[PDB]
């Protein structure tokens, strides 16, 4: 039942995000809709893989978003706005809104970009909860991915190390929400927990795959 | 906190028959409200308690809006739904006079709402216990355009009781059409006119149920809107009134004024007064000014706040009569989409 | 008829002059021009008579004032700063006049604030004595006052817990923030023997009003910000970065003029599953940064 | 006098709207006497206008 009704609410405010992140100026409105929208995916319920579903759905109407966004950039910073958004009231939406200014900060930048995805990540030592971090860490995982610290990338100012050391801060933590999540959640679910499990293992080995 | 208090009106301790007996309602304010003491308090508010109460909002207000009671037995029956109609306008009137910060602050209700013993013995123990033309013109229009309105009310509220009426009777008619073609529906046995017969029965027991549900939809949250305007327009005749009395003191206090500097001059000019007597006369001269003074100025306050509470009464009747607008819509919707479903199951046979 | 005359209060500076916007109830937004100590004051009072008429009054005086307000109450108000200026002697008025005005090198101790029980305000009052009825008309103003980087600013770190239960060490960057600075810090968790759900960090405002017994306080919550969801375990660290441009706060207000203090808290929270709430409060000084 | 003129205008003035208002609120009102009482409250109403003028 559950999923659905979310899903349902999930179609027609998406739209509505999109028609925003779509438009830069309403880029900053697509920022408030969006306000409205991760609070779902704050909500504190859902099975896994539902909440997986949720994870697409959201997830890809935002990239929409990070395309916009990865043109937003290059036609102009409008300042600390990485800060700014992070007065978004809670932690998922807030979180995503720097990432996304992350995003934009690579995208024009390379010096400083290396001391922000430091912040990040840091900040990133905060979601204890497997799963949400884990979709955060790979929707940042995409984000960064075109960014990482070496020539790849791109190639910032270091290079290979800094960008392996984050990578291994995240398997180190991929493997901690994961292992985290087979005692995640109430006592019982551990079968739950296995299928769920397996499937969100996958979403690791792209990293790896980033790795090679 | 004005308008962040909450509040409940439950438990219908419908005092049993009496053919006028009086139901007494838990009120609970659950308020955050820093206009309510409690953060929670339940009284147990019987009608009367109430009608007065708003009245005393009426009192306390002097222009300063009282929006329509607790719901009317002048129509009203006893009826859990008149009754719901009292407890809900109540709510109503509450609600908004909570979201209304001045009419949430009378402090009767404060210890009414927050306090069960009723309006009465908490009313005790709270008392311790510009040119001519210009206001004369503004009376005019204000005379002009609020009779506008009310002659207008007056009309809608004579057009709800005959929409009302006249629910009775195609509804009523149908309830015993459905019985007379279900009848000669027992009559046919063959399958397919038996069947279909049966189905139209239905069909008019379906128009007799949509109809009259109708005069309950639409018809009944206008008149109680239109009651809660005329209402209102009558307690604003009151601030008006007691702007005419302000008026009548100050001309009353410019008439003595003029008087007494008269007696003063005429007892000066008399030239056979000690400068004793003098200073008595011009005291009192003075505390005349003063009487005026203080009497005109109250006076231009009374008419800010009368223009006040227009403008005020003005933005309340745009937001009030779009909800109306809105309530009726859903129900108009929902009347024939009832009508949609049913012509489909009958389309089908 | 109306008002026989219409006073009103042009500055010198008007054009050029930044001006600023206070929060008021209900949520109303006044903007006045904007000042600080030591600033003079001074324009032009332009009186504009509307009939054809005679006024006869006896003077006509300017004022600059700054006064606390207390509890709505007229009787309680308390004039810190007066300076009078006098435009005109006893006499008629039949036409339009103008009067300069200076008031030197202004001293204006305090920062303006509209809160609950208490209002700072400045204004230029001019009146024109009359026999029974003066005419009077207030212009109001803003006062900020500034402040540049403290000599001190230590860190805010400490271990709490309830014992056996749940033990943390919470880390804040500062003791002093500016209104537009960041509140980096960090959780770090000793001991957990409780099923956390969230944590959250709150910064309250307390408005303390009174002298001695005679002591009301305000409190208002002006964030709530979410920092961690889900239940850590020993050794986890929690980032935090809250940055105050989001919530438009006023100053750090202490003892001023002996009436009021306006006080800032970091309240953290940390909510279990059955709904039990755990929590420290810890004052920050909040203060406006001089620009360069 | 002039003065005395004016507020029997007025006087004169509210006496005619009166009447008005309660024609109106009969609730059915000949549209021959709603317009002659409202003729008589303009001419009132320059009378009023010119007096004080």
């Amino acid at each position: 039942r559950l999923l659905e009704d979310a899903l349902i609410a999930v179609r027609q405010q998406t739209a509505m995000m999109r028609k925003f992140l779509d438009t830069p100026g309403k880029l900053m409105d697509a920022l408030k809709c969006c306000s409205t929208l991760v609070s779902e995916l704050r909500t504190s319920s859902l099975s896994p893989k539902q909440y997986y579903e949720l994870y697409m759905a959201v997830f890809d109407a935002l990239r929409y978003l990070s395309a916009h966004l990865r043109e937003n950039h290059p036609v102009n910073h409008l300042a600390d706005l990485y800060e700014l958004v992070q007065y978004a009231g809670n932690i998922i939406p807030r979180l995503y809104l720097m990432i996304t200014v992350g995003t934009a900060y690579m995208s024009i930048d390379g010096a400083p970009v290396k001391e922000l995805m430091k912040d990040m990540m840091d900040m990133s030592r905060g979601v204890q909860h497997p799963v949400r971090g884990l979709f955060l860490r790979y929707y940042l995982s995409g984000q960064a991915r075109d960014y990482l610290p070496t020539g790849d990338s791109d190639g910032p100012e270091g290079n290979l190390q800094d960008s392996i050391n984050f990578i291994l801060t995240n398997f180190v933590e991929m493997n901690k929400l994961w292992v985290r999540l087979q005692h995640q959640g109430h006592s019982r679910e551990r079968d739950l927990r296995t299928q769920e499990r397996r499937e969100l293992q996958l979403l690791v080995g792209s990293n790896i795959v980033r790795l090679s | 906190a004005r308008p962040t208090f909450h509040i409940t009106v439950g438990d219908p301790h419908k005092v049993g028959d009496l053919a006028t007996s009086h139901i007494v309602y838990s009120v609970r304010t659950k308020t955050t409200s820093k206009a309510y003491k409690q953060p929670e308090f339940e009284v147990k508010r019987r009608y009367r308690d109430f009608l007065w109460l708003y009245n005393t909002l009426h009192s306390n207000n002097p222009g300063v809006v009282v929006p329509p009671p607790p719901e009317k037995q002048a129509v009203g029956r006893f009826e859990s739904n008149f009754v719901e109609s009292r407890r809900a306008a109540l709510e109503k009137m509450l609600n908004k006079i909570a979201a209304h910060p001045t009419l949430q602050l009378d402090a009767d209700l404060k210890l009414f709402l927050e306090s069960e013993s009723f309006n009465i013995d908490v009313k005790h123990k709270e008392r311790k216990e510009n040119k001519f033309v210009e206001q004369d013109d503004w009376f005019h229009d204000r005379r002009v355009y609020l009779d506008a309105l009310e002659n207008q009310l007056k009309a809608l509220l004579k057009a709800m009781d005959n929409m009302v009426a006249q629910r009775k009777a195609m509804a009523e008619a149908a309830a015993d059409f459905s019985a007379s073609l279900h009848a000669l529906s027992t009559v046919e046995l063959s399958p397919t006119l038996s069947g279909p017969l049966d189905a139209l029965s239905e069909l008019q027991l379906a128009i007799r149920d949509v109809y009259e549900r109708q005069a309950q939809q639409d018809v009944l949250t206008f008149g109680i809107i239109i009651e809660e305007y005329i209402r209102l327009i009558g307690s604003v005749k009151q601030a008006f009134s007691q702007r005419q009395k302000a008026f009548h003191s100050w001309h009353s206090a410019e008439s003595e004024l003029m008087k007494k500097k008269a007696a003063q001059d005429k007892l000066l000019r008399q030239g056979k007064t000690q400068q004793d007597r003098l200073n008595q006369v011009n005291a009192e001269v003075i505390d005349a000014e003063r009487k005026v003074h203080q009497a005109r100025l109250l006076f231009e306050d009374m008419g800010r706040l009368l223009r006040s509470e227009l403008d005020r009464f003005e933005r309340e009747k745009v937001e009030d009569f779009k909800s109306g607008v809105e309530t009726f819509l859903e129900s108009a919707v929902e009347a024939q989409k009832e009508l949609i479903e049913k012509w489909e199951t009958f389309l089908m046979q | 008829f109306s008002t026989p005359v219409d006073i009103d209060i042009v500055l010198a500076d008007a054009d050029k002059r930044a001006m600023v916007d206070v929060k008021l109830d209900k949520n109303r937004r006044e903007k006045v021009p904007l000042y600080m100590d030591g600033e003079s004051v001074k324009g032009c009072v332009t009186v504009r008579p509307k009939d054809g008429k005679r006024l006869e009054h006896t003077g006509i005086k300017v004022q600059f004032i700054g006064t606390i307000e207390m509890f709505f109450d007229r009787g309680n108000h308390y004039e810190f700063l007066s300076l009078v200026q006098e435009l005109a002697a006893p006499g008629e008025l039949q036409h339009p006049q103008t009067f300069d005005f200076n008031f030197k090198n202004v001293e204006k101790q305090y920062e303006s604030y509209n809160g609950i029980n208490v209002k700072l305000r400045y204004f230029v009052r001019v009146t024109v004595s009359r026999r029974m009825a003066d005419v009077i008309r207030e212009k109001d103003i803003w006062v900020y006052s500034y402040r540049i980087p403290p000599e001190l600013n230590s860190s805010i770190k400490m271990d709490v817990g309830i014992e056996d239960c749940l033990h943390i060490e919470f880390e804040y960057s500062k003791s002093k923030y500016h209104l537009k600075d960041v509140i980096v810090g960090r959780i770090y968790f000793l001991l957990v023997r409780l099923k956390i759900k969230h944590m959250e960090l709150s910064i309250i405002r307390r408005e303390t009003t009174g002298v001695a017994p005679n002591q009301y306080n305000e409190s208002e919550t002006l964030v709530r910000f979410e920092i961690m969801d889900g239940s850590p375990s020993r050794g986890e660290t929690i980032p935090i970065r809250l940055f105050l441009g989001g919530f438009d706060l006023t100053p750090t207000f202490r003892d001023v003029n002996k009436k009021f203090s306006t006080r800032y808290y970091l309240s953290l929270v940390l909510i279990d599953e059955d709904a039990r709430r755990y929590f420290k409060q810890s004052e920050i000084i909040l203060y406006r940064q001089p620009p360069e």
